[PDB]
């Protein structure tokens, strides 16, 4: 059975905790501490005890509750409402295959609903499952469901999703969470647990375009130039032509050649796979043409470069900078094997680290603990990819004065 | 019917907000 990770999103009070609880309760996957507490067993009491565990400091990320369906192992890896929510998503400590977006039937789509959807697209979460919750509070009415569904469809289509399920539920009474409802004959689609069972396996790194961040470069007498690095995505074959960026951009000519040979642990290979630490001999490339922090790809889909005349947009969490960060801040960005100075050109939004809600557009400054959406200009060219496309090259750290200031993920690149 | 105009205005405002989000995350 494939393993799959999910996150719950949606506006505060719309019923994320209650839906998780209902999933746990109806599958009998009650947390052990709660089973012990018990040693009457109604749903309401269990919700009280899940809430109490939360207040004792057990957060969903830490609890990482799991259940089984006929075709999946499912881990609930995170949800808004706890100190390190945004940090876990940005760093990649929590990686989700799917997001369950909970929208209350009583309120509809709210501004924070839309914000979490954007956070989901940004992270590269390809699979959305919408629940329209609290159906019991609107008399199980189809028209209400249909009116909220249309709001949801409009939002998620604008974002680029398509053919996600929209399931009317009552986390509180149980309808369509695990057990098919008998109150909504007008709905014929999956239950939430059925929709979870059908989350597709994640795209494999081998199927993404080739990226190999270069760690070091050798020039061996009578063999030639041998870069060393890790295959992050795609696959490398003897015979392949590879191009190096930002080498090619900096030199205004293609720094590229044919792979004469590959080696891992000083033993020959005919092909290298994701995770392999390799040396490779490239013909027609001079030792001086490439260096640590270059990245190799096929000429087909060369590694994306942000030039000094470009900018990129990132979401960050500020880890350690107690004084104000303002426009013009110029620390050092570390990503894969590169390090380059970067300038903060704009701070577009301040973001709530607990929830991923926007706190403020165009704030003047940010500090330790803030999350933010920022536009950065590299002072030397750098290979970066949007995390939603090639996550292995979409995360970075910001360093200044010996310490780690922030961690970030790349949202987009602005060609200048 | 002032109420209808106000609902539309508020609806459009929310669409403008969506567009601000598209720009922010674009
Ligand atoms: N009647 C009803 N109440 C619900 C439902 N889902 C959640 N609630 C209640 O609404 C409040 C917020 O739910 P909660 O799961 O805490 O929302 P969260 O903040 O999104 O996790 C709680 O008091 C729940 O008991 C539902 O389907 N029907």
């Amino acid at each position: 059975k494939p393993h799959v990770n999910i996150v719950f999103i949606g506006h505060v009070d719309h019923g994320k905790s209650t839906t998780i609880g209902r999933l746990l309760y109806d599958t009998g996957n009650i947390p052990e501490t709660i089973i012990k507490k018990f040693e009457s067993f109604k749903f309401a009491w269990v919700m009280d005890r899940l809430k109490e565990e939360r207040e004792r400091g057990i957060t969903i990320d830490v609890a990482h509750t799991k259940f089984e369906t006929p075709h999946r192992y499912i881990t609930i890896i995170d949800a808004p409402g706890h100190r390190d929510f945004v940090k876990n998503m940005i760093t990649g400590a929590s990686q989700a295959d799917a997001a369950v977006l909970v929208v209350a039937a009583t309120d509809g789509v709210m501004p924070q609903t839309k914000e979490h959807a954007f956070l989901a697209r940004t992270l590269g979460i390809k699979h959305i499952i919408v629940t329209i919750n609290k159906m019991d509070m609107v008399n199980y009415d189809q028209k209400v469901f249909e009116k909220v569904k249309a709001q949801v469809e409009k939002l998620l289509k604008t974002l680029g999703y398509k053919d996600f399920p929209v399931i009317p539920t009552s986390a509180w009474n149980g309808d369509n969470v695990v057990k098919k409802s008998d109150k909504m004959p007008w709905y014929n689609g999956p239950t939430l647990i059925e929709a979870l069972d059908q989350i597709p396996e994640p795209e494999k790194p081998i199927d993404k375009p080739l990226r190999i961040p270069i760690q070091d470069v050798y020039s061996i007498k009578g063999v030639g130039t041998v870069p060393v690095g890790r295959v992050e995505t795609g696959k490398l074959k003897v015979g392949d032509v590879v191009i190096f960026e930002p080498a090619s951009t900096i030199f205004h000519k293609p720094i590229q050649g044919e792979v004469k040979s590959i080696e891992m642990h000083h033993e020959p290979l005919q092909e290298a796979l994701p995770g392999d630490n390799i040396g490779f001999n490239v013909r027609g490339v001079s030792k001086n043409d490439i260096k640590r922090g270059d990245v190799a790809g096929h000429t087909d889909k060369p590694p994306t470069v942000v030039r000094t005349k470009d900018t990129f947009k990132a979401q960050i969490i500020v880890l350690n900078h107690p004084t104000a960060i303002t426009v013009g801040y110029s620390p050092v960005l570390h990503a894969h094997t590169a390090q380059i100075p970067v300038r903060f050109e704009q701070i577009l939004a301040k973001v709530d680290p607990r929830t991923g809600n926007i706190v403020e557009e165009n704030p003047q400054f940010i500090k330790t603990g803030d999350s933010a959406i920022v536009v950065l200009r590299p002072m030397k060219p750098v290979v970066l990819e949007p995390v939603k496309e090639i996550p292995q090259l979409g995360r970075f750290a910001i360093r200044d004065m010996g310490m780690t200031i922030a961690a970030g993920m790349v949202i987009s690149i602005q060609k200048g | 019917e002032k109420k209808e105009e106000e609902e539309k205005e508020e609806e459009v405002s929310e669409e403008e907000a969506l567009a601000g989000l598209s720009a922010l995350f674009g």
